[PDB]
Parts: structure tokens; C-alpha cells; sequence
RNA sequence: GCACAAGGGAGCUUGACUGCGAGACCUACAAGUCGAGCAGGGACGAAAGUCGGGCUUAGUGAUCCGGUGGUUCCGCAUGGA
RNA sequence: GAUAUUGAAUGUUGGUACAGCUUGUACAGGAUAGGUAGGAGCCUUGGAAACCGGAGCGCCAGCUUCGGUGGAGGCAUCGGUGGGAUACUACCCUGGCUGUAUUGACCUUCUAACCCGCCGCCCUUAUCGGGCGGGGAGACAGUGUCAGGUGGGCAGUUUGACU
């Protein structure tokens, strides 16, 4: 079954319509990837259907109610250090809690997509987990991904990260999003066709 | 160089995904002869890190290119440091199972 | 081509296409010629399809 | 572009006006106070 | 294993499954029909045995004001000198429960995590912090036990004794699932009952039947 | 047509209002234009007053059928739909 | 193409209706602690420590079961750790096997429906058809309804005004 349904959403702020027409499903289990250029409703999409953003046109439909907001750039990240299934992540990943304010970049998404993964999720809204991960990282992310409870919808700018940890593709292009379910190496040998 | 009609805009209300853009075209519109990258190639685009990847080939030299790719760095590695246990460890090679 | 039991023979009404362009158009019965015992022997008659469902004996 | 704009109100919810705005040189939601025929007084309206 | 027994066979059986030398605890598990993720369809309601549990509990309190004058005389063991948590800080082997009054209950809370993986912190979601704490203590050495839910939507019930007899544990179990029919919260999707587990202490478990 | 500004500035603003409208111009009709004034609520102004878009004339199309919003309307016996 | 004529078996991958139960460690640790509640004892001649073999997972630390040698020993609070205690109760759907009943789809195979402008016999002096006996095809085909594509092969029509 699906669990969220999109419907013609737009979008409208001072450059131009980023976005328009846009038809799309969230399933249950789905591994849905945002591809698309930067600045195009990336991760504009995401707070729409976090109801984030309140969209200017379209109807945006969801059912279950909990939406982890993992953002870029969350700016002072809280130290609610509370259920306690994000140390987990916390300590897998090799990273210590005892600031946030000295500690390097590499470090703070590594602890904000971990009190992310497990306040509670049947859905994942996150942006960009790939940014400054080293590979026994990144590797933890594809056998979390596939060991999960729910959706994932995630804006990955990898075709590394894609053959391994997609069903579905989001793509945005020019104002217009367009899905192809299976992989990312196999959607652009459809693209070009 | 990935920029719309957005010559004004704040830019961090730009898009973040610009603002390395930013950064970016600050530097190399200026030809500054000494380049450090912490960390280019997370931010980017699959079009856009790819031209980064191959003008840094051609790029005349001194650059210090921090970047968690395995596969952006094939592009723009001469010499390594590998930071490890107890300091700096500065390889010219694979430089593993110490050679006999 | 009626069918022996009951009187379900082919009728006759329109092809009403979009546009309701009115077409003239046949309509079949679904007949499907059996062996049966219409008198004492077994004469190998017309049948319908409707007919032949559990109610009328091989 | 040059788009239709109605005017709802917020005391009543009732659209009751009609004008029209640029979406470049007015990109946000436009509000005014009007007169609404069923709150019988100005009342600050709100582009829908 | 693949038959479902009814209650009245149940009760007499789980005599049966006593195997071990302590005169064992019959206690029920009860597979819930709500969604555990969410808050809303939380059941979490106590009440009180007609035939009680067969154990013996030391319910300390932490009256404050006034009702500390009450609560010395029902049965309680040690009430306190208006704070000793600086006695429980490096120490306090807790005993059976603990309950609590609606004043000092923030302050006790803001100590940490010394009730939080040890299930005795005073909550008022279950009855057991209120202006009434004679008839607090009073309940719960006859019955009533703190009563909540896991992660994964399911409730334990002690509702009595091996050696209790066959029409005790008809009406323990009878009340147990009177009051879980009144506590169902709203928007409960579906079919409310799964699975009804009784069982001894030291026995496997008998699936049997919710309404005979 | 306008230098008593209708042309220029700045402040404050939403009258680019609601119900109308005596009487006129125009016109085969359908339409189109002007309208003092009244009431309700406002804007500016100390007040007088002016304001129902712009300096006038262009910037647009009938009905039918559908959509949206609201309504002391109807609703195929009655209550709803 | 579906559906109706049009059913008989043998496997298949999903899912239910009844059912089996197993999988669980960031570090500290004597270790593999998912958590919520009771908890100072339980397991043993209807066998404990230990050895060994194998189904099974494993983040290869060590667990899980079952069977076989053994002979009275395991194991729990407390001791330590750290965010949290080890003997039952359930679950968590993370990660399997096996059977019953249907469910959808696919492959084969059968024959009794249907079909035979195949043979022989009779009605019968008949290249009709039709009864019987074989043979062949055979749930297809044909045929009826429903649907999509294709369709100038055919049909009704349109193809403006000023000048
Ligand atoms: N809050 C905003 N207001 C106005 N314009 C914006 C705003 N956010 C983004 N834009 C414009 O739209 C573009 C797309 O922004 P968007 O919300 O898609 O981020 P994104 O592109 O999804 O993030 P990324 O660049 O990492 O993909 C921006 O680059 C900017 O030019
Ligand atoms: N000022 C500081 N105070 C405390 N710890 C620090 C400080 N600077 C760095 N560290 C520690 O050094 C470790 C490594 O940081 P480093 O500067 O190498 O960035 P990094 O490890 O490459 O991470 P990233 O790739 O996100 O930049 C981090 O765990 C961080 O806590």
C-alpha cells in the first residue's frame, strides 16, 4: 500500500516556479531517492511534505503522522541526549557527546542523522546523509537503510550511494518531478533512451 | 556556473546547495595560485563536482585536497597524508605492509 | 439458432459509440450446441449458456 | 506575470474582493483591510 | 498446544503447572491490539484484585506537608524527613514501590535517572501520585499494582497464587479484562484482542479464551 | 488636455469600499458611458473637504455546460442526502 | 485480452484462515542486556560439570538447539561494570524451515466437454447429415458478451466571409 500521495504540488518563491505538476507516491518500504541539480526544490520537496513549507498549489496527503526532519546545516543541533537507541548509532560510528561545538564538521551530521534514525520513524525526511562520511560510514548507512522499519527518502547526489540503497527515484529536473522504480544506473540509460 | 536569475538573493536564504557554489566561484574567478580544499565534493552536483574533479587535474599546482571520495581523489592525488595513530603518517604510495 | 429451452434467441440494438454516433448492432446468444434428451433420444440440439448451468440434465 | 487575486476575509473567511498582482513584484501573500458586507466593518483580508 | 482452553479449565490446570519448589505466581499476558508507536492508544489504568496477588510489598512514600500525618498509620514502612534522596544518591536498595504526592514530585523527578531503568518513578498517569495517600497505601497492598505498557503494546498482570482456589483466579481474570475493556482509548484500529497467555511462574503458557 | 497642476517630491495610507443611485449621453437589440446624492464603514486632513482606481478615451468577448466559496432558498411521503 | 462454454492431476512463488518456533553483543564485562513488571531462589537419577559430533546464526566474540560419553554439579540476587541486571511472562517482525485449507499467476500432463472439409459399419442404391466403433486435436480452438489496438475496405459529413 502507499502511504503518502502527492498531486499536482507547485511551489512559488522569488526566483520562479521551482516546481510544478508533480505526481508522486510514498510506499510502505519504499527507498525513495531525491536526484535532481541544487537550488531546484531539492530539499524544498521535503519540507513540503514535512509540512515544513505550506505549498502554494496542489494537495499534499499522508496518513501516519511522524516526519524525522534530518536538514543540512541544523545550525547548534540540541544535546537531547534522550532514548537512548540513538547511542547506539552514536557509538557504532565512533563519535563522542560531550560537545557540539568543538567538534569538526565530519562528527555533527554523523550525530544529527543519529538522533534522527531513532526518535521514531515509519519515514525518513533527510537531506543529505552523505556529506563528509568515510566509507565504514557509509557502508553503515546501506545496511541500516536496508534493515529498516519504513520509507527513506533521501537527496544523495551519488550514483554510489543509489545502486546500493534505492526502489524508487524522485527526480527532479525542469520544474517537474518524474519517478522510475529500480535503481539510479538503470534510470539514466531510461532518461537517455 | 549553476546560477538562474538569482544575481540577488541572501545567500544563506540562496539554497546551501549553492553557497559552496559561492565560496567557490569567489576563488576561482581570481586565479589565487594556492588552493586548500576541506572538503569540496559533498555538497556538489554529479555535474558539478565532475568539472571540479577534472579542472583540478589541470590546476598548476600546490593544492590540498581533504576529500572523504575514494574516487574524486583519483583525479587530483600525487601524494598523500594519511592521519592515523600518533601523528601524520605523509605517503608518496599505497605505502601499506611496509615494503622489504 | 434460438436456444430449445427457453426462447433466447439474437436480438438487436444499437452501437452507441462516443459521440453516441447510433450504429445498428447484433446481440448474440451465448448457445453452445450440446447433446440433450429434448424428447426420449438425444438429438444433439442448440442449448443456451445460461441454461446449461446445473439446471438442465447432460 | 500578472495573476487574479481574491481576498478573503479573516474575521468572516469570506472572499468578498477581487484585484490583481504581479507574483514577482508582489511574491508573497498580499493582505488589506476591506470591508466586509457580513462583519458590517473593515476587517484585514488575505490573498487565497 | 493447538487447542484453546477455556477459563474454568485453565484455573484448575494452572494448579498443574507448578513445577518447581516455591509456591509459584499464576500470572496472564495479554497481546494488545493497539499501535505502540503511537501515544494515543496507550492503555494504562490499575485495579484493584477482589481476591488479591499473594505477595507481600513495602510501599515507601513521599508524603509531603500534612499527608505525611496520614500516611504513617495505614501500613506504610518509612515515609521520610521531607527529603532524603541525598540518603537514596550513592546507595538505596529500593524495595517494592514507590509512590508519590503532586508537590514534591517535580523535585524528585529533577534528580535524574535513579527511577528512569529502575520502574518506580512517580508518574500521575497511573493513580499513584494524588492528595489521597491513605487510600493510596491502602489499594495497593490489596491489590493494585503500577500498570503500563512496553514498547511493542503489551501489559503483565500478576493476578495471584498457585495455591489460590479454582474460583479466584475465574474472577481475577474476569476483572483484569473488564477493566482493559474499560480502559480501551479511542481510534483503535481494528480487532481490539489477539492472544490471552496464562501461565504459571514455572510453565509454559495456555492461550485461552477472553469471554467464558 | 494640463504650470490653481493632471507634471514632480515626502509623510500617512487602501475609497483599486459595500448596498445603491434621482437624472442623463449613447444605442436596433445585447450592451457601453457619466452620475449629484443617501446610508453603512473607513483613509488623509486641524477643519473645509476629497477619495466607488490611475489624465481622459483602448487593454477584451455573450449564452450553454462544468469548478470553487458562501448563503433565515428549495429538496418528488416524512428527516436528511 | 478477460469472461462463459470448461475440468483432472504435479510442482512453483506471494498472501491469508489454523498453526511450529528461532533469531538480540558500540565499550566497560567473567560474557550476547531489546525493553517494559514480579523477583532470592531455581535445574537436577523422567540426569549436572566436562568431552565430542552435527542442523543454525554470527558484528568469528561466542551463542543456539539436538544427540551421544559422563556422574552429582550447575545457575540466580548480592560482588564488579556501566545508561541500565542475568532463574519465568510476553511481545518486538529485525532474520528461517515444515505441514493443513483456500488464495492469485506460470509451466507441463491427462481426458470426459467442444472440434475433425480423418477411417470403418448402419440408416442407405447418397462426396449431404447422423448413430455407433477407432484415430487425431483437446480446455486450446471455435462461438457469445465485454474491452483495447488496427481499420479509406466501407459510410455520413464538413471544407467561412469581404473582394
Ligand atoms: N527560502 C527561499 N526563498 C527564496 N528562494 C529560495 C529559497 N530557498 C531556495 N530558493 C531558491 O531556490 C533554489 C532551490 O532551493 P531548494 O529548496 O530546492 O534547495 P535544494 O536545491 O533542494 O538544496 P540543494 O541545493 O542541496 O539541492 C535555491 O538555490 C534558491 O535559488
Ligand atoms: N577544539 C577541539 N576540542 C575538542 N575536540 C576537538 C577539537 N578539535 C577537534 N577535536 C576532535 O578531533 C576529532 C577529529 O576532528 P578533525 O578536526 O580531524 O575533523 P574530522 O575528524 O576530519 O571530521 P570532519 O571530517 O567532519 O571534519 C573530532 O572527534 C573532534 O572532537
Amino acid at each position: 500500500k502507499e502511504i503518502v500521495t502527492l498531486t499536482n504540488v507547485s511551489y512559488e518563491v522569488k526566483d520562479q516556479t521551482v516546481f510544478k505538476h508533480v505526481n508522486a507516491s510514498v510506499q510502505q518500504g519504499d527507498i525513495i531517492g531525491i536526484i535532481g541539480k541544487n537550488g531546484a526544490g531539492k530539499s524544498t520537496l521535503l519540507h513540503l511534505i514535512h509540512n515544513d513549507l505550506a505549498p502554494a498549489q496542489g494537495q499534499i496527503l499522508r496518513k501516519d503522522i511522524k516526519l524525522a526532519l534530518v536538514e543540512q546545516e541544523t545550525a547548534a543541533y540540541s544535546f537531547a541526549d534522550q532514548t537512548p537507541a540513538e547511542k547506539k548509532l552514536l557509538e557504532k560510528w565512533h563519535v563522542p557527546l560531550r560537545d557540539f561545538h568543538q567538534l569538526s564538521g565530519g562528527e555533527k551530521l554523523k550525530a544529527r542523522l543519529a538522533k534522527g534514525l531513532s526518535e521514531d520513524a515509519d519515514l525518513l525526511l533527510l537531506d543529505q546523509p552523505t556529506n563528509h562520511l568515510d566509507e565504514k560510514s557509509l557502508q553503515f548507512l546501506i545496511q541500516q537503510l536496508k534493515h529498516y522499519n519504513g520509507t527513506v527518502i533521501l537527496v544523495s547526489h551519488d550514483r554510489y550511494f543509489l545502486d546500493e540503497a534505492a526502489t524508487k527515484i524522485w527526480s527532479l529536473e525542469d520544474q517537474t518531478l518524474i519517478e522510475f522504480k529500480g535503481n539510479y544506473s538503470g534510470y539514466m540509460k531510461f532518461r537517455e533512451k | 556556473g549553476f546560477t538562474a536569475a538569482q544575481w540577488t538573493e541572501p545567500i544563506k536564504h540562496m539554497s546551501m546547495g549553492e553557497r559552496v557554489k559561492i565560496k567557490l566561484m569567489a576563488y576561482i574567478l581570481e586565479e589565487k595560485d594556492v588552493l586548500i580544499l576541506d572538503q569540496p565534493t559533498n555538497h556538489l552536483d554529479l555535474p558539478s563536482r565532475e568539472q571540479l574533479e577534472e579542472t583540478l587535474s589541470q590546476y598548476s599546482g600546490t593544492l590540498l585536497a581533504v576529500s572523504h571520495d575514494r574516487y574524486f581523489l583519483e583525479k587530483t592525488t600525487n601524494s598523500k597524508l594519511v592521519i592515523s595513530n600518533n601523528g601524520i603518517e605523509k605517503q608518496l604510495a599505497a605505502a601499506a605492509a611496509a615494503a622489504a | 439458432r434460438k436456444c430449445v429451452i427457453t426462447g433466447k434467441k439474437t436480438t438487436a440494438g444499437n452501437n452507441r459509440s462516443h459521440a453516441m454516433n447510433a450504429s445498428k448492432r447484433t446481440w448474440g446468444a451465448n448457445l453452445q450446441k450440446v447433446r440433450i434428451l429434448v424428447n426420449g433420444k438425444p438429438k444433439k440440439v442448440y442449448v443456451s449458456a445460461r441454461a446449461l448451468k446445473s439446471g438442465k440434465v447432460e | 506575470m500578472r495573476v487574479n487575486i481574491t481576498l478573503a476575509c479573516t474575521e468572516c473567511g469570506e472572499r468578498n474582493y477581487i484585484s490583481k498582482k504581479n507574483k514577482r513584484n508582489n511574491p508573497d501573500r498580499v493582505e488589506f483591510k476591506k470591508y466586509c458586507p457580513r462583519d458590517k466593518k473593515s476587517t484585514l483580508h488575505r490573498e487565497t | 498446544r493447538s487447542k484453546a482452553y477455556d477459563v474454568s479449565e485453565a484455573v484448575a490446570l494452572v494448579k498443574k503447572t507448578n513445577t518447581a519448589k516455591f509456591d509459584a505466581t499464576v500470572e496472564v499476558a495479554f497481546r494488545l491490539g493497539v499501535d505502540p508507536r503511537k501515544n494515543d492508544q496507550q492503555i494504562r489504568g490499575a485495579v484493584v484484585l477482589p481476591n488479591g496477588t499473594g505477595k507481600t510489598q513495602r510501599v515507601l512514600v513521599f508524603a509531603k506537608g500534612e499527608k505525611a500525618k496520614e500516611a504513617e498509620a495505614a501500613g506504610a514502612d518509612f515515609v521520610g524527613d521531607t527529603d532524603y534522596i541525598n540518603k537514596i544518591q550513592q546507595g538505596w536498595f529500593d524495595f517494592d514501590v514507590i509512590v508519590a504526592t503532586p508537590d514534591m514530585m517535580g523535585e524528585v523527578g529533577k534528580i535524574g535517572r535513579v527511577l528512569g531503568p529502575k520502574g518506580l518513578m512517580p508518574n500521575p498517569k497511573t493513580g499513584t501520585v494524588t492528595f489521597e495517600v491513605e487510600k493510596a497505601i491502602g489499594e495497593i497492598k490489596a491489590g493494585k499494582v503500577e500498570y503500563r505498557v512496553d514498547k511493542a503494546g503489551n501489559i503483565h498482570v500478576p493476578i495471584g497464587k498457585v495455591s489460590f482456589e479454582d474460583e479466584k483466579l475465574v474472577e481475577n481474570f474476569t476483572t483484569m479484562y473488564d477493566t482493559i475493556l474499560k480502559a480501551k482509548p479511542a481510534a483503535a484500529k481494528g480487532v481490539y484482542v489477539k492472544n490471552v497467555a496464562v501461565t504459571s511462574t514455572m510453565g509454559p503458557g495456555v492461550k485461552v479464551d477472553s469471554s467464558t
